[PDB]
């Protein structure tokens, strides 16, 4: 509720991130007033072999 | 020792405390992730350096860090 | 006659070099029979050594000091005198290097428009690929079309840490 | 208040629009900025009435039948007496060099300082003893013909310039040459205007 | 030519011009740069008896902003400016410095 | 809009909508954008119509060259028979003709960008009758022949423009692998239509058997 | 079918199609017209 939609496109601001600038799908948003509960999926892995993480409300941005 | 930090980026995996050779992490209770568990470092003198905590770490950047330092007969890996 | 050069037509060091090949390899004729494949072999060699001089000179390429041809390649030095065609035609290459570089960035962009484009790079839909290489011959046009609207580049979508 | 349009139906410009001498023909850009067209506006006046007085000496002198205005400063290297109108003047090349360097130097440290927007581009009082400054509208088309002979007088100085550097003929002679064979005497046919011609 | 008559000519005009029409215009100049410190530190408090601007009074003297040493700096010009055309000794040497052409 | 080029298999996309000479024939797709096919419909025009010019100017007066009328050279040697003669000036006559063919140009230029955009303080008094109607189809130019209500007039134009571009071509390539001229060119065609061909006269392709 | 011709589209494709045909061609170019250091104007 307070997230952005969930299976809505969006884009990372996190600047230390491997998806910076990046557009990823939000897989689903918690609501227990975590401190990053927006989860997205991305279609390309990191550096690591992941494709998702969780990023917080403010460095969530929508596409274009 | 070696300095190792755990960030609030933390899920709560417990991989770390799983790929930790040396018995150096632990999991103590948070309540900032759904897991309601962060890691924590008390024996962090036995710190040797393999950087495995790292490797098990999966979010992105790493919430657990091994910032190398000075070396003791501990930290060199010495059996002699 | 320029950087203190001089045509290959008038040079003594070309017509020496040009009698020393042709007499070290004259020299492997009289180990042979007069009518037998190596013979036929060196004679082949002989007349694409006479032919090759002889196409090499009376076409502008000028020599210097000692019998090799050099090449001119300023503009202009080389328009001001019959020395366009050894270095200054660079549009080959650059028509031929803009084609690849044209059909394989047609092909990264559409395959991209699919579900899965990974795949798409080891197993190449070859249809596709055919139709882009012969779809590509006026390359420069397209990418003169392509700048002005914008669809060449992007604003700010890069994996940057800056 | 545009002057006329360089070019018909050209990219109109919203910084040249309250401007005297102003076409809109600015196609670079330059003096975008506020600031920046200020000082442009003063260097283009000063280099308007510079250029005018040199022009008008240049084909003064070759109108007058006193010399080439290339060969005149060649006295000092040649070595002979100097004249204006034959007059001989005794003046060494030296002392010319001296008293010109004082006279422009106090010239243009008192024309620094005159911190008024206005007057730094058209001054007036002492500068204007005619006064013809009083009729607004005669003030406003006077700039206008000010401007417009500035620019042609420039264009005018860097033709002396380019007449003089591809031939040694006289600027007089030069219009000589084009009118005795238009078709086969101009630019086109000096051998360097053109690198191929 | 004469040496008394191109540096002491020299002088005097280097030095006239610099009181009479480019002395305001340096003072202006000026107000901009900022002096030695380092932002201005504690000078006097911890020994920085190089840094600090040397006193001997400093103050107007003349009128319409005196010069103490700018009377003896802006002379320079007088050896600067003028001690090359009073030592132009290649015009009667027979080495042309004329650049023909 | 007209018959394709090919009976079938090879429908178009940006070709479906109207214009002058639509033939549909457009293999590398160049003209996919709506301001570049804009463009390009406007280069076609000048070119078919500097072409047709070019070629009349060409076979016109070789017809009368080859019947015996006039003396004049052919095309490939007109420019190296123009100068030599006494009265004729020396090569200005491509720095005049790149500066009043640039005045007129840059008017053409300035009017695709902006269409009709000849203000009343441009020109001295004909500054209102350069209003073209559209893009490269002005009126004041032409006097008459032009108040129809049927444009398909067009279609003979762009047809005739094609077809001379193309004889411009042949002109400086048949003129390029014998060193005659067109018509001289076809009348030996006529003579021996087997011998004369482009295949084995000409050096254009390499065809050694002679056996 | 559909398969092998699948199959020929991964590393053959790229290795042994354009290979071949740049070599071949680029070898016929130099057999059919001999050694080219100028333009030939
Ligand atoms: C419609 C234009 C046209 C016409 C009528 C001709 C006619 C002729 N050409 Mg030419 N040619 C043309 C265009 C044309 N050409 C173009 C565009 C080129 C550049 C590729 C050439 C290059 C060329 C060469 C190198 C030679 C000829 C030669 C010849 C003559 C012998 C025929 C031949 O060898 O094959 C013709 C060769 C061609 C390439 C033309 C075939 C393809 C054209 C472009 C198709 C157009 C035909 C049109 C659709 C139908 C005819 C229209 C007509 C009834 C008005 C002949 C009179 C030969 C010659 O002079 O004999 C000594 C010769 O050596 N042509
Ligand atoms: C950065 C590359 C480069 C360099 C180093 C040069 C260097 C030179 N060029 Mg040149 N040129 C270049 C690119 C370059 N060119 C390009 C891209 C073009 C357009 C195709 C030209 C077209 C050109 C022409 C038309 C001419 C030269 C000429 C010259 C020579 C004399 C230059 C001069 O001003 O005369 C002297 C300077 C005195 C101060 C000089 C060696 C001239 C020449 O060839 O000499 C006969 C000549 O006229 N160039
Ligand atoms: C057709 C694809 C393609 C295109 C359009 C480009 C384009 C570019 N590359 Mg590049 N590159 C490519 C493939 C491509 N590259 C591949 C496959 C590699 C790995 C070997 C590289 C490695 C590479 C490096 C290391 C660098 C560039 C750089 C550059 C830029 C400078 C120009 C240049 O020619 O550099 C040189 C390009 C090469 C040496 C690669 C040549 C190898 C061939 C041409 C690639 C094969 C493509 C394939 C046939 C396409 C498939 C066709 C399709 C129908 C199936 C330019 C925008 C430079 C740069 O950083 O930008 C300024 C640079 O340093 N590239
Ligand atoms: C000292 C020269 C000088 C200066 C400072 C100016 C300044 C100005 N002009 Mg002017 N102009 C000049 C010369 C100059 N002009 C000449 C000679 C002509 C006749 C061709 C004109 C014709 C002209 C017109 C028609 C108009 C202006 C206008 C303007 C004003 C706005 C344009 C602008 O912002 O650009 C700022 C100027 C500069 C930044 C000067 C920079 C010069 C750069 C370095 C280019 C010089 C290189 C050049 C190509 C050399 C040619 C030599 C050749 C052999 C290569 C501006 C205040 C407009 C106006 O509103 O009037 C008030 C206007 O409509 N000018
Ligand atoms: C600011 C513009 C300007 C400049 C820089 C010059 C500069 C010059 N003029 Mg000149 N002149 C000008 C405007 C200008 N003039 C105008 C507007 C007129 C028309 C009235 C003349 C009419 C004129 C004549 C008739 C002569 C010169 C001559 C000369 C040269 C020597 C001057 C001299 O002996 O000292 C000045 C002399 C006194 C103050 C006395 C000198 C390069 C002379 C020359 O050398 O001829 C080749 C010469 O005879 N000028
Ligand atoms: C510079 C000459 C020129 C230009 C600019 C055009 C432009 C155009 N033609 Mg065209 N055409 C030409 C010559 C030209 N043609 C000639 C000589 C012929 C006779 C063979 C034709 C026959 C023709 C037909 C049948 C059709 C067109 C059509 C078109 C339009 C479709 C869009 C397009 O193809 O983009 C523009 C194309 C170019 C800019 C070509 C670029 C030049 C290449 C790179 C060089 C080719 C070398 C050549 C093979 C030798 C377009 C505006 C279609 C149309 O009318 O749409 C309604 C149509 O169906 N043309
Ligand atoms: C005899 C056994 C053999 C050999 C020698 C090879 C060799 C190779 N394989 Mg292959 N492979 C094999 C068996 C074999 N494979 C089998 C049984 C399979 C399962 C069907 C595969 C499936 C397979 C896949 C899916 C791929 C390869 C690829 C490659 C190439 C490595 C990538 C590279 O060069 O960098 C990359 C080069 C660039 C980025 C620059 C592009 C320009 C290149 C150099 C032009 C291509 C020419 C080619 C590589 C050289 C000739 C090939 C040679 C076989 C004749 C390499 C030449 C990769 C490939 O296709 O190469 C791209 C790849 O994607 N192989
Ligand atoms: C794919 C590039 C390429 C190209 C363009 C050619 C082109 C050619 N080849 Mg060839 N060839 C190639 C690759 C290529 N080859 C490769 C990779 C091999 C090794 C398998 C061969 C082995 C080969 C042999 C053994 C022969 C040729 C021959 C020929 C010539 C006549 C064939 C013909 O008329 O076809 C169409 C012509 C189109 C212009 C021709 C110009 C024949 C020849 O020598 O000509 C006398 C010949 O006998 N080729
Ligand atoms: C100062 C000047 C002339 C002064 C001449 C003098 C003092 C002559 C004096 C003497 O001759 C006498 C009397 C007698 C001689 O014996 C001795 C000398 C001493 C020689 C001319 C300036 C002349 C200055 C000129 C020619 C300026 C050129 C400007 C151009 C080309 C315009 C460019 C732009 O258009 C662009 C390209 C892009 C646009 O965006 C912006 C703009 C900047 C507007
Ligand atoms: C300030 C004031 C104020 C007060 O109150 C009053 C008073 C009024 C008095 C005042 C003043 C004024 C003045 C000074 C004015 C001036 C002007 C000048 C000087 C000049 C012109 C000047 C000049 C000018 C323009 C000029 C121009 C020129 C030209 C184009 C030239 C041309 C030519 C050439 C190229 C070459 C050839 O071979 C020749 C010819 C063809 C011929
Ligand atoms: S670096 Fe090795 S020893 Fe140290 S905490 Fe990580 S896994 Fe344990
Ligand atoms: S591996 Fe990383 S995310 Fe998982 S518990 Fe350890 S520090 Fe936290």
């Amino acid at each position: 509720e307070i997230g952005p939609k969930r299976g809505s496109l969006v884009k990372v601001l996190r600047p230390e991130s491997y998806w910076y600038n990046q557009v990823g799908k939000v897989v689903s948003v918690d609501q227990s007033g975590i401190r990053y509960p927006v989860v997205v999926r991305f279609e390309n892995q990191n550096y690591a072999g992941v494709s998702t993480n969780n990023y917080a409300l403010d460095e969530i941005e929508e596409v274009k | 020792a070696h300095v190792v930090k755990i960030y609030d980026t933390c899920i709560g995996c417990t991989q770390c405390v799983r790929a930790c050779p040396l018995d150096v992490l632990e999991m103590v209770p948070w309540d900032g992730c759904k897991a309601a568990q962060m890691a924590s470092s008390p024996r962090t003198e036995d710190c040797v350096g393999c950087k495995r905590c790292e490797t098990a770490c999966p979010t992105d950047f790493l919430s657990v860090r091994v910032y190398l330092g000075n070396e003791s007969t501990r930290s060199l890996g010495l059996a002699y | 006659d320029i950087a203190g050069l001089t045509p290959c037509s008038e040079s003594k060091a070309y017509n020496k070099l040009e009698r020393k090949e042709l007499k070290v390899l004259d020299k492997r004729l009289k180990q042979y029979e007069p009518g037998s494949a190596p013979y036929l072999a060196l004679q082949a060699t002989k007349e694409r050594t006479e032919n090759r001089f002889k196409t090499y000179a009376k076409q502008g390429l000028l020599c210097g000091n000692d019998g090799l041809p050099h090449l001119i390649s300023d503009p202009g030095l080389a328009l001001r005198f019959n020395h366009a065609g050894e270095v200054f035609i660079t549009f080959g290459f650059l028509y031929v290097a803009g084609y690849i570089g044209h059909v394989g960035r047609q092909y990264i962009i559409l395959s991209k428009e699919d579900a899965k484009p990974t795949d798409k790079e080891i197993i190449l839909d070859v249809p596709l690929a055919l139709k882009l290489a012969f779809q590509g011959w006026a390359w420069p046009l397209a990418s003169i079309q392509e700048l002005r609207n914008g669809s060449l580049l992007e604003k700010d979508e890069n994996i940057t840490v800056s | 208040q545009r002057a006329g349009n360089f070019a018909p139906g050209s990219e109109p410009k919203e910084y040249l629009n309250d401007l005297p001498g102003n076409f809109n023909f600015d196609p670079l850009e330059l003096g975008k900025e506020k600031g920046t067209l200020q000082r442009y506006r003063e260097a283009e006046l000063i280099h308007c009435r510079w250029a005018m007085l040199g022009a008008a000496g240049c084909l003064a002198v070759e109108v007058l039948g006193l010399g080439n205005w290339y060969d005149a400063p060649l006295w000092a290297v040649t070595g002979d007496k100097p004249t204006w109108f034959g007059i001989e003047v005794p003046f060494d090349i030296a002392t010319i060099l001296g008293v010109e360097v004082v006279a422009m130097a106090v010239a243009e440290g008192l024309r620094n300082d005159n911190q008024d927007m206005e007057k730094r581009l058209y001054p007036g009082g002492a500068f204007d003893p005619l006064g013809f400054s009083k009729d607004p509208k005669s003030f406003e088309d006077k700039k206008l013909k000010e401007l417009k002979n500035g620019r042609l007088a420039m264009v005018a100085c860097l033709g002396f310039a380019g007449q003089h550097a591809a031939t040694g003929k006289p600027i007089l002679a030069a219009l000589g040459d084009h009118l005795s064979s238009p078709f086969f005497n101009n630019f086109a046919t000096n051998g360097v205007s053109v690198p191929g011609v | 030519l004469e040496p008394a008559v191109a540096i002491g000519g020299s002088t005097v005009s280097f030095l006239a011009l610099g009181r009479f029409v480019f002395l305001p215009y340096q003072r202006r100049r000026t107000e901009m740069e900022v002096g030695p410190g380092r932002l201005g530190p504690k000078t006097t408090g911890d020994t920085f008896f190089d840094r600090l601007q040397k006193p001997a009074s400093f103050v107007e003297t003349k009128s319409k902003d005196p010069s103490g040493f700018g009377g003896w700096h802006a002379a320079l010009g007088h050896v600067f400016g003028y001690f090359l055309l009073a030592c132009s000794s290649l015009q009667d040497a027979g080495q042309v410095i004329a650049h023909w052409g | 809009d007209r018959p394709l080029w090919y009976p079938g298999a090879t429908p178009p996309a940006h070709l479906d909508g109207s214009m002058l000479g639509d033939y549909g024939f457009d293999p590398l797709r160049l003209g996919t954008n709506p301001d570049r096919m804009k463009w390009f419909r406007e280069a076609e025009l000048t070119n078919g119509r500097w072409a047709m010019a070019a070629v009349v100017g060409i076979l016109f007066t070789d017809v009368f060259t080859s019947i015996g009328l006039v003396g004049l050279p052919k095309w490939w040697e007109a420019g190296a028979q123009t100068y030599p003669i006494d009265n004729q000036t020396l090569r200005t006559l491509a720095i005049i003709e790149f500066l009043l063919f640039g005045w007129v140009e840059t008017k053409r230029l300035y009017d695709l960008r902006n269409p009709g955009s000849q203000g009343d303080g441009s020109f001295l008094g004909i500054t209102d009758g350069l209003k073209g109607t559209e893009n490269g189809y002005p009126g004041g130019i032409f006097d008459p022949l032009g108040y129809s209500k049927t444009s398909p007039e067009k279609l003979d134009e762009l047809q005739n423009g094609r077809l001379a571009m193309l004889a411009f071509l042949g002109f400086a390539s048949t003129a390029a692998v014998n060193g005659q001229g067109p018509i001289e060119s076809l009348q030996t065609h006529l003579a021996d239509p087997f011998h004369v061909t482009f295949a084995t006269n000409g050096v254009s392709i390499p065809h050694f058997t002679e056996f | 079918m559909k398969d092998f011709t699948t199959y020929l589209s991964t590393a053959p494709v790229v290795g042994l199609g354009w290979a071949i045909f740049t070599s071949g061609l680029l070898i016929e170019i130099n057999r059919f017209f001999p050694d080219p250091l100028v333009f030939s104007f």
